[PDB]
RNA sequence: CGGGACCGAGGACCGCGCUCUGCAAGGAUGCUGGCGUAAUGGUCACCAGCGACCCGUCUUGAAACACGGACCAAGGAGUCAA
RNA sequence: GACUAAUCGAACCAUCUAGUAGCUGGUUACCGCCGAAGUUUCCCUCAGGAUAGCAGUGUCGACCUUCAGUUUUAUGAGGUAAAGCGAAUGAACUUUAAAUAUGUAAGAAGCCCUUGUUACUUAACUGAACGUGGGCAUUCGAAUGUAUCGACACUAGUGGGCCAUUUUUGGUAAGCAGAACUGGCGAUGCGGGAUGAACCGAACGCGGGGUUAAGGUGCCGGAGUGGACGCUCAUCAGACACCACAAAAGGCGUUAGUACAUCUUGACAGCAGGACGGUGGCCA
RNA sequence: GGGAUGGCUUGUGGCGGCCAAGCGUUCAUAGCGACGUCGCUUUGAUCCUUCGAUGUCGGCUCUUCCUAUCAUACC
């Protein structure tokens, strides 16, 4: 993999590039389920 | 192709600890000078017994120099040459007083019959023929013939090509 | 001329047409001059020569 | 094995795992380590553009990782000259300590008679029958 | 044509003074004179200094003449090829021997009051023509608001 | 050992040399003839052999297209201040 | 949307006003010294930007340290050719080992040893890191080249152009389309391809002599109706061809060959003769 | 303020299968394959099935050329 000096620079030590497309699909899949939970709330209110 | 003389071309394999003394190969080649002599000799070298120049070394270059160049000799000479369907066998004959007048003979007979150029005809063999019932083809057989005489009908003279204007109708009857 | 052809070249001091020089013959120096092969003409040159 | 920030390493990728991967360039190429992962390793490769070098980072899992023997022929000789210098000062006689390229052959005389040469023609007569 | 991958470069340095000055242009003669004929190489540093533009010769201080007059430099002969300014921090100006190009008029008072000696650069070429027992003090290059702000 | 062509930079001596009374050795001298003026040389006009697209300007990578130019004189466009 | 003094989808006159334009046009003596460039990297694109790179003038610093689009050596990648298997085993077999170009490394600024600490690491004073001291100048540890240094300052154009060899990725009925390196051109004259952006040779101060390159030597046209051996006759031959037409194509054109076959027990061509009987075989 | 495919084309369909002289291969018997052929595309009928302009053609008047010939000449 091709890594960027400037995005390698600013990576937290110990983190790889290999576990970003993980952390992107984890950060979207909590986005969501929150949007479901928040529907779901409401949806029993109603 | 050429001014070509023979050249007996002695090389072999560089010596190793495996192989302290490599075998000799022997090669007559028909060549302008040495260094075209031993480049193809490396050549088929390459092409048959797959030593190297590099990992190779030349023993010995000598000129072989024909025995009788005044005695009248007839050739015959078995070629292979490359073609754009492939490779052909040829046998052909050639009058001659030396085995390198013969194959400069070859050489020019290819070229203007075949259109073979020198790096697509490899020579198997050169051979005087022994004896007169050898010869097959027929113009040689024409040549060989008993009490052969012919004269020279329509001989254009010689004329200096510097001497423009002449005052009399030239002769061709000798 | 190809860049490597042309620094060899140079680091052989052939810089024009018809320059010539003395090489002394070790496998680092003739690997250079078949490299250069398509540019120049080499040979052994004799006493009389030199 | 494992890999330290430093050292000198050469890529491989080895197996039907090299089958359209994306970047073939790096494939072959000698570089020094600056990140350690557990299945990864950081890895600094230079590319020559025109007449300026470029320096490009890369990402490499270590199964396609493996030291470099670059710099063990010449630890090899500055260990060897050192004791080969120091010999030669015990024993008052100097030695040659550079390498020189290789010379031309000398000369020399080949017998015949136990390896008498063997006459080829252009093609072989075995092969022609 | 001639293959020329390398280039004949031109001289980037000061072979002769921009200035006016014609005691300038006296004393670049004497010392192209003293450069030539010497084996001296203070004569030459001294002439490519009188070449040297105003900001390449920062003034050199009395204080940092006292500070280079230390361990052993007492009884040398300073030389500065710029202006050599007083310092009125230092309140007590050793005893020395300095030439320079040109003196403000209280560093020259002071070092007389001192009872040290006020040179000419021709008077050292007459006292020195080889540089023997010489300090050469240069002045602080980098202090300029210009380089500060580079 | 012959035959021919082009050239003669420098301007006391100094040097390397040699075949050493001197020389072909760190760059041409010697002898002779005609003329001493348009003879050599030069300028202009024309013929002859060979050579040779119409200038800016624009475009893009470049050409082509396009635009300006009947001719001449005089003005005529990177200036001053902070 | 007619007319309102030849002026009207808003008259005419003067002023603000030398209004603004990123678009068009133009922009004035000579010589000398240098001398360029087209995704490098980042940013939401087009009606986008910076920026790397390449240049010139000044200087300064010991213009000190040497460095290098190159080879060699060691080791990677390419094990890929190849030799053998009277070595084992069976491109995937191996003792050995290709060609093209290609990465890394090749010293005193270096190498090694020793002592401690560690906040790294290790079962661990163990490795590694940081310091400490010492040894190695007897050669400074390949070749070749080396008017090729470094650091500032200020200034300027160009920074997603065209063509081509090679490598590579895709395609089309056929065309072709992306990348990578390199070379050329835009900026460039000269000799030759009759002619000319892309071809070959060769790069340019003013002159004289000599010799060549590519290309040429029947005349135009400087140089050969030059030499040797052959081939070819075209009812618009051919002479700068490779691509297409276009096929394993059609030729009682002409040569040189290869294979098979017949031949004094008479081949191939002819001429003179035979070419018979069951039998008008069966069905229709 | 710019700007205004081409030595092309012609007379014989496509798709699928088969055969096939040959090319290759003969430690694999695969893969190309001209010539062909086979299948899809009313007893001289029906006349009660006309299936979309973005692309533009014209006419005089007059001359010449090509041949891929309708007529005239010959075969």
């Amino acid at each position: 993999i091709e890594v960027s000096a400037a995005k390698e620079a600013m990576r937290p030590e110990g983190t790889s590039v290999r576990g970003d497309k993980r952390r992107e699909i984890r950060a979207r899949v909590k986005k969501n389920q929150k949007q479901m939970l928040r529907n779901q709330r409401i949806a029993a209110e109603k | 192709m050429g001014r070509l003389q023979e050249y007996q071309v002695i090389g072999r394999h560089l010596p190793t600890e495996a192989n302290p003394n490599p075998a000799l190969y022997r090669m007559r080649i028909f060549a302008p000078n040495e260094v075209v002599a031993k480049s193809r000799f490396w050549y088929f070298l390459r092409g048959l017994k797959k030593v190297k120049k590099a990992t190779g070394e030349i023993v010995s270059v000598n000129v072989i120099s024909e025995k009788h160049p005044l005695k009248v000799k007839n050739f015959g000479i078995w070629l292979r040459y490359d073609s754009r369907s492939g490779t052909h066998n040829m046998y052909k004959e050639y009058r001659e007083t030396s085995r390198v007048a013969a194959v400069e003979a070859m050489y020019a007979d290819m070229a203007a019959r075949h259109r073979a150029r020198f790096r697509s005809i490899h020579i198997l063999k050169v051979v005087e023929l022994e004896k007169t019932e050898d010869v097959k083809r027929p113009y040689i057989k024409q040549l060989v013939a008993k009490n052969l005489s012919f004269p020279l009908p329509h001989r254009v003279p010689k004329i200096s090509t510097k001497k423009i204007f002449s005052a009399k109708r030239p002769s061709t009857f000798s | 001329i190809p860049p490597k052809p042309r620094k060899i070249l140079q680091l052989l001091r052939l810089r024009q047409i018809n320059n010539g020089v003395f090489v002394k013959v070790t496998k680092a120096t003739a690997e250079m001059i078949k490299i250069v092969e398509p540019w120049v003409a080499y040979g052994y040159p004799n006493l009389k020569s030199v | 094995r494992t890999y330290r920030v430093g050292d000198i390493v050469d890529i491989k990728v080895n197996g039907a795992v090299q089958k359209g991967m994306p970047h073939k360039f790096y494939h072959g190429k000698t570089g020094v380590v600056y990140n350690v992962t557990k299945s990864a390793v950081g890895v600094i490769v230079y590319k020559r553009v025109k007449h300026r070098y470029i320096e490009k980072r890369i990402n490499v899992r270590i199964e396609h990782v493996k030291p470099s023997r670059s710099r063990e022929d010449f630890l090899r000789r500055v260990k060897e000259n050192a004791e080969l210098k120091k010999k030669a000062k015990a024993e008052g006689v100097p030695v040659q300590l550079k390498r020189q390229p290789a010379m031309p052959r000398e000369a020399h005389t080949v017998s015949i008679a136990d390896n008498k040469p063997v006459t080829l023609a252009p093609v072989a007569y075995e092969t022609t029958i | 044509g001639i293959d020329l991958r390398w280039k004949h470069v031109r001289s980037s340095h000061r072979k002769a003074p921009k200035s006016d000055n014609v005691y300038l242009k006296l004393l670049v003669k004497l010392y192209r004179f003293l450069a030539r004929r010497t084996e001296a190489p203070f004569n030459k540093v001294v002439l490519r200094r009188l070449f040297m533009s105003r900001i390449n010769r920062p003034p050199v201080s009395l204080s940092r003449i006292a500070r280079n007059l230390k361990n052993g430099n007492e009884k040398k002969t300073v030389v500065v090829v710029a202006t050599v300014t007083d310092d009125n921090r230092l309140l007590q100006v050793p005893k020395m021997e300095v030439a320079a190009l040109r003196f403000t008029a209280k560093a020259r008072a002071r070092i007389e009051a001192a009872g040290g000696r006020t040179l000419t650069l021709d008077q050292l070429a007459l006292e020195k023509p080889t540089g023997a027992n010489t300090l050469l003090l240069r002045g602080p290059k980098n202090a300029r608001e210009a380089v500060k702000h580079f």
